[PDB]
């Protein structure tokens, strides 16, 4: 059981979190990194 | 602010390097003082069985006398017990050591340590952390011995040590007959004739090959038991001589008992002595080796460290994670940047790691699970997978 | 016929001394103990293949064969691979010991260590047990008194 | 190289046996090439203080293995060489006493002959015994003095001689076949060569 | 070498050996390390199992049509298939880490 | 996303030591599968659809 | 005349833990000169030289 759940217990969680943050998250970096190119322009 | 913490996350929660695993079977090591004989070493592995003989939780245990790892003598053994099924078992490989530790403490002849299977194919004989403690400064061997004791006796009060013992054979006593050669020279008796009933008093001597049965069979001749069991058979040697009196060895030989290391283990050149280890419950294997560590720094100068075997390779692999995930992380972008042609939209995607580190964190805390390997897998498993759906979102 | 000490003053340091050349060498460590056998052992790094390294060990280790003692070199320098580990035990017991051990240990030998060794990857059978032999006892007491 | 080393020292196993005894008591030497020559390590002496076989003991005990312990540096070779017993004997004074040199290479053989170490309470033992402990015994002469005090049996009249009395004992090069000056001085050399990569 | 063969290939000679074995003696195999490895790998590949039947489960809900979840859980046992044939190809075996 | 997977396991193969044994197959099977599935999610499941 | 104007290896004895040669021969001095070589004798078997 250990093998499995040290394998499982980090992708698990590193899913979660990049699953539920990242649509919330993306939309955010990415305008404000293209808005930081658009400033510099 | 996430990033931040999750920063904390990864460099301070404790490492190891693979998982544990109950693999129905178990590794006892009776080891008894320089001077123990069979009859002991016998004794002590019939009291082992005795314990062992009410568990239904056991199949069977196999036990050879003479022979043990890291050292073969009549003070060395080692049983192989194995577990039942799975099934019908009830508890697991590590209690059941810890049983046997606990019993063989309370009352036993020697030494006798209960050990896991090691978790890799090869790596070591047993679950834990080996060590070679060697001499960097010719402090000489006597004092090798009293820094490792130093070094068993402020480990033994640590928390984060189950149990350290040294890995070999211990020291001893031994008889060195001193030959006066003038006084052989004055008796007449020639010093062969001295050195030959030596040679011959306690030693085994092959003649030829018997058939017995159509086999060759060795022919072996050696002095009878009675005759070489003390000092006084050796000490009572006779020997012709010219003036026709027969002169014993205690004429002409002076008894001297001294005290010296039976065993002499050298590591990379150095003279060295091995010892082993097991992590403590709560305390990781690299928390428990730093704590090693730390504690060798107070040890005189002229005493050296080094780790060996599943320890160096837990090591190496702590130091090259570091460059793996960057190495990784820059493959990542530079792929996006020459897929996308610009230079801006792989960083959305490279930001939103730091999101899935935060939660690969912290499932491994809330469970408990120290760092390992698997872990840093499941890592790159996450980056490449949170750049998936930053990608899909890009 | 040499006491632990000599034996790590005069073969083990020597052999040890030519280890280092080894291509791919990780750790080497030497043993010796009161039993009478030298044991060095030499690690390599992971993934290197054993055959080429045991030939290296071998043509590396002779440049002390003339520097090591007589005995030694005539006796001979035994360079092999052994992975450590049991996979399989085997063995004979007699519930109704009308064969006595010694004998269980002559059949073992004769006829299952080699039946053992043919069958394909069985690296080494370490039987514990000893082939019998004439057993010659001299009472040293009758040696003299008859002046042999 | 590794191949054909291999495959010399096993075609060169055949003969070992029929060689002369003296030659097989030095044993062959066998060796590949070797590439990668660094530098020497040449320990000279100015003032003459020391001679080349003292200066070769000193390198190999104390420098030889020290030097090892540099990364990248593979093997040494160390050119000089090493102190051994000698025994340069007066033949007029053998002729003294009526003795010959093989009877000084009996004497030598005899009184310098190793011991086997046993073990008290080795298996098999008899029931009762508890304890075991290894014995040892020195019959080597280990210094200049001792091997000095090597009997001799003298036969006009009889009388016991030290080994001094029909040779000189010393300590010198095993061969004195060549030797190395650096700067009109005694000196011996060290080699360096790579270690693979 | 391999564990597996060896032990099948011991046990078979033990076959053998028992019929010359004279009567009063008795074979036995006291420390044997041949199941774990097949239990291991048997477990592993149970848990393969459960995970495509997992992702078979999710897949149905979210598509809600039998064939559309058929069209992509098709995939998987045909890259798993060429993934074996690259393993062979390239020398590797099969173990609990490819599992 | 093809590319990107298979990409970011690469580097991690080249690790040296024991754990380099240990992320080589996770390497080799995680990279291989990921590219065989792209492939027949553009050859096969279009003509399924 | 192998010993005498030969270098003749006898054993090993040990020396700061290092085994070392014992090699007997005549003194330099009286290998010398053809005559003086000559002047070897041998024992006898009426034990004159």
């Amino acid at each position: 059981s250990e093998t499995q759940h040290a394998l499982g217990t980090g992708v698990f969680g590193g899913m979660i979190s990049a699953t539920i943050l990242a649509i919330f998250f993306v939309p955010v970096f990415f305008i404000f990194i293209l808005g930081a190119v658009e400033k510099l322009f | 602010v996430i990033t931040g913490i999750t920063f904390a996350g990864m460099k301070y929660w404790p490492t190891a390097f693979m998982p544990e695993e109950d693999q129905g079977w178990f590794m006892t090591s009776f080891q008894l003082p320089s001077d123990a004989t069979a009859e002991r070493t016998r004794n002590v592995v019939n009291q082992f069985e005795n314990n062992l003989k009410d568990n239904p939780d056991v199949k069977s245990n196999t036990a050879i006398l003479g022979w043990g790892f890291s050292g073969a003598g009549q003070n060395v053994a080692v049983a192989f017990t194995t577990l039942k099924d799975f099934k019908e078992r009830t508890s697991s490989a590590s209690k059941m050591t810890s049983d046997v530790n606990s019993s063989m403490a309370n009352s036993t002849e020697g030494e006798t340590m209960a050990v896991l299977p090691p978790a890799i194919d090869e790596l070591g004989t047993f679950s834990g952390f080996s060590l070679r403690l060697q001499d960097r400064a010719n402090l000489g061997m006597p004092a090798l011995l009293a820094a490792q004791d130093e070094l068993m006796a402020m480990a033994a009060k640590n928390k984060k040590f189950y149990m350290v013992w040294n890995e070999g054979l211990p020291q001893g006593d031994n008889i060195s007959l001193k030959i006066d050669r003038e006084k052989l020279s004055a008796l007449g008796v020639k010093f062969s004739d001295v050195s030959d009933i030596i040679s011959t008093s306690m030693g085994s001597m092959y003649i030829n090959d018997f058939p017995n049965q159509g086999r060759m069979q060795q022919v072996i001749v050696q002095v009878e038991a009675k005759s070489r069991m003390q000092l006084k058979d050796i000490l009572n040697l006779k020997v012709m001589g010219s003036s026709g009196q027969l002169v014993s060895l205690s004429e002409v030989v002076t008894p001297q008992w001294n005290k010296a290391p039976q065993q002499y283990n050298r590591y990379n050149g150095r003279p060295s002595l091995s010892i082993a280890g097991i992590p403590n419950f709560d305390t990781s294997s690299g928390e428990a080796m730093r704590e090693m560590e730390q504690l060798i720094a107070k040890l005189p100068k002229g005493i050296g460290y080094e780790w060996t075997g599943i320890s160096l390779q837990e090591k190496q692999s702590e130091s090259q994670m570091a460059f793996l995930l960057g190495l990784s992380m820059l493959v990542v972008f530079l792929v996006l940047a020459a897929l996308y042609e610009s230079w801006a939209i792989p960083l959305s995607v490279m930001l939103v790691v730091p999101l899935g580190i935060f939660g690969a964190i912290i499932a491994i805390m809330s469970r408990g699970l120290m760092n390992d390997v698997f872990f840093k897998i499941g890592l790159i498993t996450i980056i490449g997978l949170s750049a998936k759906n930053a990608i899909l979102i890009v | 016929g040499a006491t632990a000490k000599t034996i790590n003053d005069s073969v083990v340091t020597l052999i040890e001394r030519e280890l280092s050349g080894v291509k791919n060498l990780l750790y080497y460590s030497a043993t010796t103990d009161t039993s009478g056998t030298a044991e060095i052992t030499a690690t390599f790094k992971p993934g290197t293949d054993v055959e080429m390294a045991q030939v290296d060990v071998q043509n590396k280790i002779k440049a002390v064969e003339a520097r090591l003692p007589q005995v030694v070199r005539q006796q001979g320098l035994q360079v092999e691979a052994s992975s450590s580990g049991f996979l399989m035990l085997v063995g004979i017991n007699s519930p109704n010991n009308q064969y006595s051990e010694v004998d269980l240990s002559d059949y073992l030998v004769r006829n299952v260590v080699e039946e053992l060794k043919r069958v394909e990857g069985v690296g080494k059978v370490q039987s514990f047990g000893a082939e019998k032999a004439m057993r010659i006892w001299v009472d040293p007491n009758k040696l003299v008194s008859y002046g042999l | 190289v590794e191949m054909a080393q291999v495959d010399v020292q096993n075609k060169i196993k055949a003969v070992e046996a029929r060689l002369p005894q003296v030659v097989r008591q030095q044993g062959l030497q066998v060796e590949a090439s070797s590439s990668g020559f660094l530098m020497l390590v040449g320990i000279n002496s100015p003032n003459n203080q020391y001679s080349e076989v003292d200066l070769s003991d000193y390198l190999v005990r104390n420098v030889v293995e020290e030097l090892k312990r540099v990364e990248g540096v593979g093997k040494v070779q160390s050119f000089g060489a090493e102190k051994a017993m000698r025994i340069w004997v007066d033949p007029n004074k053998l002729v003294s006493y009526g003795l010959s040199i093989s009877d000084v290479n009996n004497a030598i053989r005899e009184n310098n002959v190793e011991i086997a170490p046993g073990r008290l309470g080795d298996l098999p033992a008899e029931k009762g015994q508890l304890i075991t402990i290894p014995l040892s015994a020195q019959g080597q002469l280990s210094s200049l003095e001792q091997f000095k005090n090597i009997s001799l049996k003298s036969k006009t009249n009889g009388s016991v001689i030290k080994l001094s009395d029909v040779a000189n004992v010393e300590i010198g090069s095993q061969a004195y076949n060549f030797a190395i000056l650096e700067n009109g001085k005694p000196a011996t050399a060290a080699a360096i060569q790579l270690s693979p990569g | 070498a391999n564990a597996v063969k060896t032990a099948e290939g011991v046990r078979a000679k033990i076959e053998e050996l028992k019929l010359n074995l004279p009567e009063g003696m008795e074979f036995s195999i006291p420390y044997d390390t041949a199941p774990f490895v097949k239990i291991s790998i048997e477990k592993v590949i149970h848990t393969l199992l459960e995970a495509m039947v997992l992702v078979f489960i999710v897949m149905y809900l979210f598509l809600h049509n039998v064939r559309y979840t058929l069209i992509p859980a098709i995939v998987a046992p045909i890259a798993l298939l060429g993934t074996f044939t690259v393993m062979l190809l390239a020398g590797f075996s099969i173990n609990v880490l490819t599992m | 996303i093809t590319l990107v997977l298979a990409a970011v396991f690469l580097p991690m193969a080249f690790a040296s030591g024991s754990v380099g044994v240990i992320y080589k197959q996770f390497t080799l099977t995680m990279s291989v599968s990921i590219l065989f599935s792209a492939l027949l999610a553009l050859i096969l499941t279009p003509a399924l659809c």
